[PDB]
């Protein structure tokens, strides 16, 4: 057999009223240390005082919950032993009320905050503070420790001191609570249930389009309805931008389907359609381009005439393609003209004509040429 | 030794009590004995009560107002009633709750209001009758309560809310009322319910009942649907999936969440030499995310000077300074998914 | 044909379908519009739409009662022809609109109890007006449409157990000989009308009046000598027989004062086509009648050339040239008929 | 026996649907002439008419209740049969619809409204219409004309407003008195109105009388006061305020017997009248309320004592309210130079010593209440 001997002594900690304070102690011999806690002589009683055995069975914890002033304000002491010997250590307990918080004492800036892990998922705690000097994070999960020591499945974060869980597992679901100390005091944050379900299994299809935005053309002021659909797991997101500014708030975007409502377009621009989820962000492109009237073709020029026939030769006076032409004569308008130069016919000998030329598009008709006399 | 015409006030040892229920009043009676401990004036017509009604009644105990046509209460009329222990003030046209109404209350144990039209509960309301140990505000139209002095009320174990259009519930409560033994939530406007251990000891001492509640099912829910409990024809609303099947009839691997996705995200700035900044980042999700800012190194403050947060997704740095430039980073909690992107500033 | 959760069943000849005690949130999706009787009682529905009970012509019975509605679509109880009795008991209704019961014809039985009804708008009752029974009791109501319910020849049941009546007008309940139940309980009445259905109350008729604020004068004589049984009222006014019970009054304890003039406007010149305003003002109990007349009529009620009544003031607007010679005020009363005469020039 | 005669026929009238319409018709005879009411020669049978039989038994009254068209519109006729014979004479009934009412149709103006009056005493039923031609005013108790041919004493019909004017009001007065208005045009009926009539109500008429007069007050300028003003009797007067043109209290808030008025800023003197009011007559009562003012100038002090180095004064307070202090103004004969002033006399007479020989002095003496100091009195010289 061999004397319990401490490998780890319960150290001061100055708590605040109202919080939680929690002592650790856990020591080694043969045979195994029964620990008790006690105060004054005498072992502790109050409900408010709780010990909590660890898995080993070689330690105990003594959690306080609710602490309070100066009723709590006391020394405490842990007594190891067994049946070969018997030591014990002491602690002092400082318990600060609300009213006495020193200027740079440790702050919750973010608490744990209920989180849901699937089976061998990674979890993430997460908790941060402040305060003068800088506190350090320490964990403690069903009112125990976290061992957090060195790279062992469940590791603190080199400075944001979160919980990194790789593999989770049944044993892992509890009650998780953070705790920051500096030389100032000690402050717990609030509590977090850690609740661990089965492999979901879920296909992950990235985003795509079921139906791409089709292009159009339409009229000078002329609003229209373009549609564009995506599909896959999980849903992607999709918006509409115009290269540099988009038109959702973002805090109202649809699943799957976004219609654009378009109005009083002026002039031609490109509208991209954009779906986004976790598997990446895709792209596309609508085509919104403006159909405007024909302008003035090229003054007509008599290039041929005779007694009875003037023949007519102009300029497209267009940027865009033109469809027809339509030919104005009098001493009626002749329709139908699919080239750049027709024969008028049927004309007296002798008289003087004026001609004029006109354009047509898919749109309609355009303004008539400046005539010409012959 | 004196009770008013038509009332039968009867004389035990050592507590005199006045009797006045059913008696076709329409105000209350004048000259009620001070002295008294015991008075109902249940199932009458009072419209509105006065401080002279209560005034010098210091040895009452128990007062009964129940079924009446009570619109308006003077403040400060619930005074001088150091002893009282239980209230009635259910079945009645109630419409708001001020401090100066229960303001005197210590002894107060039973607090009622049920079947009454009330719509706002001013704070600090509850803040004299901490000591109580039922609380019936059910069949009501409040959507919010003073949950900080609720919390305040260990001795609490019975509170009823069967029949209001509560909004939301806090999560720190029923942490030091481990007296509570019976809370109902029916036929409210619940979106979800905070974990508590007092929740676990409701299977099969404890007995909840949150049936007609417009449930968002998701993984938030889990520990309920685990908590093998007995089917009160409870009903989910969302995810629309889940919309009109029961509570019970949906399995534990479908009440599913959504981790984050960043939508949208300032790409760069140039807001130097003390301009306004703008920085905008927004995230979307099953539950809605919550949205923390980093400097190059720390987190900044809340809903104070220097920073603005959460609600938005947009740090206003009001008035910036000359030097702020650095590595800021956007990131989402949820309980199954932690989502970030990155923005730079110069 | 019959949603998930209820339970529909079909007897010979008439579809009912069953959903009572269901939790449900909202108006089950895919009803059998043929159907005959609809229980959707004891639920959670929040707000109906137009598409929940739209082709539904079939229905002569529904039920709503014990819910948590605030508010309905307009037009959405339309369609409606052969509903024969509606349930919508124990709900949060606010106001009662013309669009919510129009076109309810076949309507006989319209339950409305246990609400927080504030205002019901005028006509909105002109389509019901063929109704057995109207429950309008425990509700902040304090006047109703009465003009559509003079309108209700076949009405025997009328609920008021709890609201916040200010008054009701006299020439109601005239056609209506079917009445056999009427309660006023609970209310802010100050007087009643004397009807020849109330004098069939003595020992068919069943009337409860209690717990009213009421103003024991000679004008509720009629009442006080109709020697009912005693269902505990209590007087209010006047002052010395507040807190007495209406029964244990005498009938020559209840008075009426004869009114009295306080000021009157003692001559008058008012050239130049001004206004031309006259005061005079009597008290009594109860409150008198102010009358005006020319040298042998009487005027104009609140139309053109004159100004009447409330206020005690004539106001010719714009006075004629010629308007001089004797006029007189009075004051009517059940017990008095005080007079003084003021001239103008 | 004999052969009924007529002794009233029903005549032709023109009502309006939605209203009432009744036919009168009574005879003489041995026997009694049993009246029978007939349509196109058969009995009525709805429900809507009915038949009220005369006191005297030798008529009946056919009430149509409520009228309506052309339900109604058809010929009726009165039918008188005894033992000895029958006789029957018939009449036109005419149901004009709402959208049928001519320019110049019977209206009630004002219909009788429900009243109480004790027995033995005068009962005044009112009623008035208008139209063109003026149409005539009938009224209907009980279903039943109302007997007002002449000046019995009983029941009169007032003309110069036909109200109904019953004096001596006994038991069988009691009823449903409806008002009706018949001109060429058609006729019209009234809301009915029902007359109650209850026991003597030996209680003793005194006039108005002040229980507690208005007392006088005196108060500083800016000031506040609660005047009070209480007046009994039967009736019980109601009492107002008045300051001779305007008064303060609104017409629709007055109080019973005792009437407070609660003054502020008190800026000027001034008499306000307390003003009750009974149905026995008016009473009125001053209430003297006075601003007090600066002293007066006290009365000329005089020369008692008069030494080398000192000189006595003595003068009188020359007010009033009663004075403070009093203040000495004193200068040489002919100084022209602002006066010098001796304060903190609290009696009537003060020495003014260190005095130079040979020389004459003028002295004023100023008087200074709770308000103020007032003027200076004329000085005298020595
Ligand atoms: C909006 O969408 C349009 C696609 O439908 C794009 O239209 C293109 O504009 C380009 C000019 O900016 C043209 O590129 C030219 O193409 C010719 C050969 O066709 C080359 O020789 C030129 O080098 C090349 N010039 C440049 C500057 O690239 C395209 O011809 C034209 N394509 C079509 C189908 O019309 C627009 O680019 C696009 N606008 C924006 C801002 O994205
Ligand atoms: C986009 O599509 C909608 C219908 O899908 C069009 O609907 C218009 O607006 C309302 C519907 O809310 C209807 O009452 C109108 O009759 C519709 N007008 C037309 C011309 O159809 C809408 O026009 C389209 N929007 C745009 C900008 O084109
Ligand atoms: C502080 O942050 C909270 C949001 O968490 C804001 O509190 C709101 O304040 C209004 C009253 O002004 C309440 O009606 C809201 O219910 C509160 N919202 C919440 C979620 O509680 C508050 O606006 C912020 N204050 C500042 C200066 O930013
Ligand atoms: C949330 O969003 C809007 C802008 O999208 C904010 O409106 C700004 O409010 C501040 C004052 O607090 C103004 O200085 C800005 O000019 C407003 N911005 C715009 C574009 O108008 C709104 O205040 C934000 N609310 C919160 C809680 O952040
Ligand atoms: C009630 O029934 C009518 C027909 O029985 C429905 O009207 C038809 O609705 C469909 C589209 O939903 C149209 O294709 C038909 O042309 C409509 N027919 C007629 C005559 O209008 C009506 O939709 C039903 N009510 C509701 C709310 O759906
Ligand atoms: C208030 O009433 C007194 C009493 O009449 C008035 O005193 C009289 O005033 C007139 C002149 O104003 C004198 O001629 C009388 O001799 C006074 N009579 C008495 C008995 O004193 C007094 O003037 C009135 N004050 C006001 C402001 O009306
Ligand atoms: C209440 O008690 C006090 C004694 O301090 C007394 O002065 C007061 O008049 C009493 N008020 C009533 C309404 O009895
Ligand atoms: C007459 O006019 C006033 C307002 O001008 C109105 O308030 C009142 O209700 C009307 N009274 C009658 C009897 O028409
Ligand atoms: C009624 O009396 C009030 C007095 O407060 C007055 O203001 C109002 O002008 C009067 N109404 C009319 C129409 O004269
Ligand atoms: C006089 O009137 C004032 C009004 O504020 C009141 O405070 C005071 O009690 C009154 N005094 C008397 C004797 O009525």
């Amino acid at each position: 057999e061999t004397p319990p001997r401490f490998t780890r002594t319960p150290v001061d900690q100055t708590g605040v009223s109202g919080g939680v304070a929690s002592f650790i102690c856990q020591a080694t011999g043969d045979p195994r240390p029964k620990i008790v806690w006690n105060k004054k002589g005498k072992k502790v009683s109050n409900q408010r005082f709780e010990v909590i055995e660890f898995d080993d069975g070689s330690g105990s914890v003594l959690r306080i919950q609710p602490l309070r002033t100066p009723r709590d304000e006391a020394i405490y002491e842990c007594v190891a032993s067994n049946n070969v010997g018997e030591i014990s250590v002491s602690t002092r307990l400082t318990v600060l009320r609300e009213d006495q918080i020193p200027r740079g004492f440790p702050t919750i800036d973010m608490g744990p905050q209920l989180k849901v892990v699937e089976r061998t998922r990674t979890a993430t705690m997460l908790c941060a503070a402040s305060g003068n000097p800088d506190p350090e994070i320490t964990w403690f999960k069903d009112f125990l420790p976290v061992d957090t020591s060195n790279n062992n499945r469940i590791k603190q974060l080199r400075s944001r001191g979160a919980l990194q869980i790789e593999q989770s597992e049944e044993s892992d679901q509890g009650k998780y609570e953070c705790v920051a100390t500096n030389s100032a005091g000690t402050r717990y944050s609030a509590p977090a249930n850690l609740y661990v379900r089965e492999l979901r299994e879920v296909r992950r299809v990235p985003p795509r389009f079921s139906i791409p935005p089709t292009n159009h053309e339409i009229m000078p002021g002329g609003s229209v309805n373009i549609t564009c659909v995506a599909v896959g797991s999980p849903m992607p997101y999709v918006k509409w931008m115009l290269g540099a500014e988009d038109l959702t708030p973002e805090d109202d975007m649809p699943i799957g389907r976004n219609v654009l409502e378009l109005n009083d377009v002026r002039q031609s621009a490109n509208y991209t359609c954009v779906a986004m989820s976790t598997l990446g962000v895709i792209e596309a492109i609508a085509q919104i381009t403006v159909k405007a009237l024909p302008k003035p073709p090229g003054t007509p020029v008599v290039t041929e005439s005779t007694a009875t026939s003037i023949t007519l030769t102009w300029d497209s006076g267009n940027p865009e393609p033109v469809s027809y032409y339509i030919i104005q004569h009098k001493p009626k308008e002749i329709d139908g003209i699919a080239t750049t130069r027709y024969s008028v016919a049927g004309l007296s000998p002798y008289s003087d004509y004026e001609f004029r030329v006109v354009a047509v598009n898919n749109i309609g008709r355009g303004p008539a040429s400046e005539p010409v006399l012959t | 030794q004196i009770c008013p015409k038509r009332c039968v006030c009867q004389i035990l040892s050592p507590n005199l009590a006045t009797l006045c229920a059913k008696k076709g009043l329409l105000f209350v009676p004048p000259n009620i004995d001070r002295r008294t401990v015991e008075l109902r004036l249940a199932d009458n017509f009072v419209t509105n009560i006065k401080r002279k009604d209560f005034a010098n009644m210091t040895s009452l105990v128990d007062l009964t107002l129940s079924r009446n046509t009570i619109s308006f209460i003077t403040p400060h009329a619930f005074a001088d009633l150091r002893n009282l222990r239980a209230l009635h003030l259910n079945s009645n046209r109630l419409t708001k709750i001020t401090n100066d109404m229960f303001s005197g209350l210590s002894n107060l144990h039973h607090l009622i209001l049920n079947n009454n039209q009330l719509t706002l509960i001013s704070s600090t309301a509850f803040d004299d009758v901490f000591a109580l140990e039922e609380l019936d505000l059910s069949y009501n139209n409040l959507e919010t309560i003073p949950w900080d002095a609720v919390e305040k009320m260990v001795s609490l174990h019975t509170l009823s809310l069967d029949h209001n259009m509560i909004d939301n519930i806090p999560k720190g409560t029923f942490s030091h009322l481990h007296k509570m033994t019976r809370l109902d939530v029916t036929s409210n406007k619940l979106q979800k319910l905070p974990p508590d251990p007092l929740f676990q000891r409701a299977q099969v001492t404890f007995a909840l009942s949150f049936g007609g509640n417009p449930l968002h099912c998701n993984c938030e829910l889990l520990w309920l649907r685990r908590l093998s409990r007995e089917d009160d024809l409870e009903t989910c609303a969302s995810p629309p999936l889940l919309t009109g099947r029961y509570f019970w009839s949906i399995p534990e691997e479908e009440f599913l969440c959504e981790p984050p996705l960043i939508t949208r995200h300032t790409h760069e700035m140039r807001v130097l030499e003390g301009q306004r900044a703008t920085l905008r980042c927004k995230a979307r999700g099953d539950p809605e995310p919550a949205i923390h800012w980093i400097s190059p190194e720390g987190k900044l403050i809340s809903n104070a000077t220097r920073s603005l947060v959460y609600d938005n997704g947009t740090l206003d740095i009001l008035i910036t300074t000359v030097k702020d430039t650095g590595a800021f980073t956007c990131i989402a909690s949820n309980p199954a998914g932690e989502a970030t992107q990155i923005v730079d500033l110069h």
